[PDB]
C-alpha cells in the first residue's frame, strides 16, 4: 500500500539532534515555524568515506541520470514513538497531513525487533534532488499545520 | 541480476545473524557510536524485507527450498 | 529486483560472518568444524554472486560506494 | 571460462569420509575402478533438517519442473589441494580427463580467503536428478582412467 494525498495514520521520524546544523528542539512540539525549515524528513543522499567505519548505505539512491525514482528507498518513519531508544525525540506527523504533490508515503512490514510498523516516504515519480528535498520540507510544514489543526479539533 | 536461490538464502542468514549480534551488542556492551549503529540496524531490517519478498518469489521458481521462516530462525 | 542497498548490507553481513566465523575455525574447535568449512565454501560462492550483481549496479546507480570499501576489514 | 571437452588443468575435490556410508578411501588413490561408484562429486541437493543448526545451502537446486540448469551452482573443485584442511584428502581430477558429454566445468573467481580459484562442475543443458548423478559417475570414472593414463606417461 501507499498514501498519496493525506495520511491516515499518524507517523513519528526519529531526530538525532546531533544530525542538524543548528537546533532542532523546536520541531519536537512546534509552534508556527511554517514560515526555512530543519531538514527532518530528508533521507541520506551518501555514504560518507570514514576509514575503520564500515559504509553507511544511503537511504536513497538516484540512477545514473541523477534522477530519484520510486521504491529505491527514501525517508523512514513509524507508528509509534520512541522506536530509536537513542534519538532526542520524535517528529510527528499527524493522522490527516497532507501529502506532497510528488511524493507518497508506503507501508512497509512490521518489523518485530523494533515492533512497529515501517514506512518510507518516497518520490511518486523520477525527480532530482532539489525537487525531492523541496517537497520533503513542505512535508515538514504541512505537518506543522495538521497538529494546530488537530489541537483546535 | 537475479542472484540464485542459494545465495539469497546465504545473505537472509547472514544478515539475521549480524542484526542479532549487533542488536545484543547495542544492548549488552555500551558500544561506542550507539546512535549510528541503531540506525544501521533499521537500514539491515530494510534490507532484510527486500531479500525476503526475493525468497518468497525464488520458492515459487524453484524446489526443494527451505521456508523463509526456518533461515531466520535463532539457532 | 533487489534495491543496491540491500545488496550492500548483505555484501557487508556475508564479509563480516565470514570472517568471524573463519577466525573461530582456526582459533576455536568448534563443534563441527568440517560442517562450517563446506558452509564458508557456500559463503564465498555467495558472496561471489553478490559481487557480480553489485558490478552491474554500479553502471545502473550514482552514488554508491565501490565494492572494495565494502569488504574492508573495518 | 567453461570447458566442454577435456579439462585443460588438473582440479581437486575434498573428500569428507563422514559424508559417505562406503568407505571412500580406495578413491584417494585409485587403481583402475569402473565397476557401483561413491558419489564424489555428486552436489549436495538439499539442506537436511537438523534443528538448532542453521541451514546449509544445497549447492544446486532445481526448478519447479524437476530440472537443474546450468550456472545455478553444481560440485566444488579447486585448482590445488589441500584447500579444505578438515577434508581427509583429495579426489584428482587430472588435466585431460574427459568431461561427460552433458556436463561442463566453469572457471570461477581466485578465492583469496582460501588462496584457490574455485571451479564449478555443473549441467551443460536441463537434466533431472539421475541424469546429472549419472554423469558425475561416469565423470568420476574417466578421471580415474586418466590417472592411470598418466602414470603410465
Amino acid at each position: 500500500s501507499y498514501d498519496y494525498e493525506k495520511t491516515s495514520l499518524t507517523l513519528y521520524r526519529a531526530v538525532f539532534k546531533a544530525n542538524y546544523d543548528g537546533d532542532v528542539g523546536r520541531y519536537l512540539h512546534p509552534d508556527k515555524e511554517l514560515a526555512e525549515v530543519a531538514p527532518l524528513l530528508h533521507p541520506t543522499f551518501d555514504s560518507p568515506n570514514t576509514p575503520g567505519v564500515p559504509a553507511r548505505a544511503p537511504d536513497i539512491v538516484a540512477g545514473r541520470d541523477g534522477l530519484y525514482a520510486p521504491d529505491t528507498g527514501g525517508t523512514s518513519v513509524f507508528d509509534r514513538a520512541g522506536v530509536l531508544r537513542r534519538a532526542d525525540g520524535d517528529f510527528v506527523i499527524p493522522d490527516g497531513t497532507d501529502i506532497p504533490p510528488d511524493l507518497k508515503v508506503k507501508q512497509d512490514s512490521y518489523n518485530k525487533r523494533l515492533q512497529a510498523t515501517h514506512y518510507t516516504i518516497m518520490p511518486a515519480k523520477p525527480m532530482y534532488r532539489e525537487v525531492l528535498m523541496g517537497q520533503l520540507d513542505n512535508f515538514v510544514r504541512n505537518a506543522i499545520r495538521r497538529q494546530w489543526e488537530k489541537a483546535r479539533g | 541480476m537475479n542472484l540464485k536461490p542459494q545465495t539469497l538464502m546465504v545473505a537472509i542468514q547472514c544478515v539475521a545473524a549480524r542484526t542479532r549480534e549487533l542488536d545484543a551488542q547495542l544492548q549488552n556492551d555500551d558500544p561506542q557510536n550507539a546512535a549510528e549503529l541503531e540506525q544501521l540496524l533499521v537500514g539491515y531490517d530494510l534490507a532484510a524485507d527486500d531479500l525476503k519478498n526475493a525468497y518468497e518469489q525464488a520458492l515459487g521458481q524453484y524446489s526443494g527450498l527451505p521456508p523463509y521462516d526456518r533461515l531466520i530462525e535463532e539457532p
